[PDB]
């Protein structure tokens, strides 16, 4: 019931919106998990594991290559933009709105949000192997030996760069090979992000999730913990739930959330 | 530290 949605949108205070690849997916935006989710041979699963990067970091970063470029032609849909309004709308208003994002493709920043939690990192930051340091990253190509690679075609022969010419840390004393930013397979999130988090969904009044599940991960990490403070959570995904069924909007979230925020 | 996905 929207309505019911809406009455407590106008006295909410305190919103967080958490989003997953399904609000990624609507923008055009491959994830490479599931049907078609291919690059070349491999899946996500094959790639994004520091064992990929320890045993092939040309082959991980042609990915990545692959991953940004083709970012420059996908753009931020309504949902994204319905979100980032709203955080400005309210944001006049002295009323809060923050976004937890599992998606690394800064469509949300692209979008003109400002208060986000990227708990998966992101396509466009480095983090330097050697130093630590963490610095974005946009640059097209990222280095030049990566210029025009990573074609995502299976038959595609392998660059096969040597580490030197990958991307390197630029405060020169130190040089390391760069990483993508990204929470990888069998890595940790960041601590400190996850008690920010923490803060920010103990003190919210509504919750929505969208373009993931409350019951898959990561949404269900946190979704509980509103729950139990009594507070409404809302859906907008694509997935279907039985007629023997707190509040769900089942579609596209590009259609549903722009007139659920106006 | 939360493994992503759970370590799934
Ligand atoms: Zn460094």
């Amino acid at each position: 019931d929207l309505t019911a949605f809406r009455e407590h949108f106008a006295k909410a205070k305190h919103i967080a919106i958490i989003t997953g690849a399904g609000v990624s997916a609507e923008s055009g935006v491959p994830t490479f998990r599931g049907p078609g989710g291919f690059w070349r041979k491999w899946q996500a699963q094959d790639l994004a594991t520091p064992e990929a990067f320890s045993r092939d970091p040309s082959l991980v970063w042609e990915f990545y290559h692959y991953r940004r470029e083709v970012m420059r032609s996908k753009m931020p849909n309504p949902a994204h933009l319905a979100i980032a309004e709203c955080e400005a709308r309210l944001g006049q208003q002295g009323r809060s709105v923050v976004i937890i994002t599992q998606n690394i493709d800064e469509l949300h920043h692209r979008a003109g949000s400002k208060h986000v939690y990227e708990i998966h990192g992101s396509l466009f930051k480095t983090r330097c192997m050697s130093c630590g340091e963490v610095k974005a990253n946009h640059k097209s190509p990222i280095c030049p030996a990566l210029d025009g690679k990573g074609a995502p075609d299976p038959n595609t022969k392998e660059a096969r760069i040597p580490v030197e010419l990958l991307p390197r840390c630029e405060r020169k004393s130190c040089n390391g090979l760069l990483r993508p930013h990204v929470v990888w397979f069998g890595e940790t999130l960041d601590s400190d992000i996850l008690t920010a988090v923490e803060r920010e969904l103990e003190k919210c009044d509504l919750c929505l999730v969208v373009g993931t599940s409350s019951i898959v991960y990561p949404a269900a990490m946190f979704a509980p913990q509103v729950a139990s403070r009594g507070v409404p959570v809302a859906e907008f995904n694509m997935e279907c739930t039985p007629a023997t069924q707190k509040y769900h909007f089942e579609g596209p979230c590009g259609s549903t959330l722009p007139p659920a925020l106006e | 530290g939360v493994l992503k996905e759970y370590g799934v």
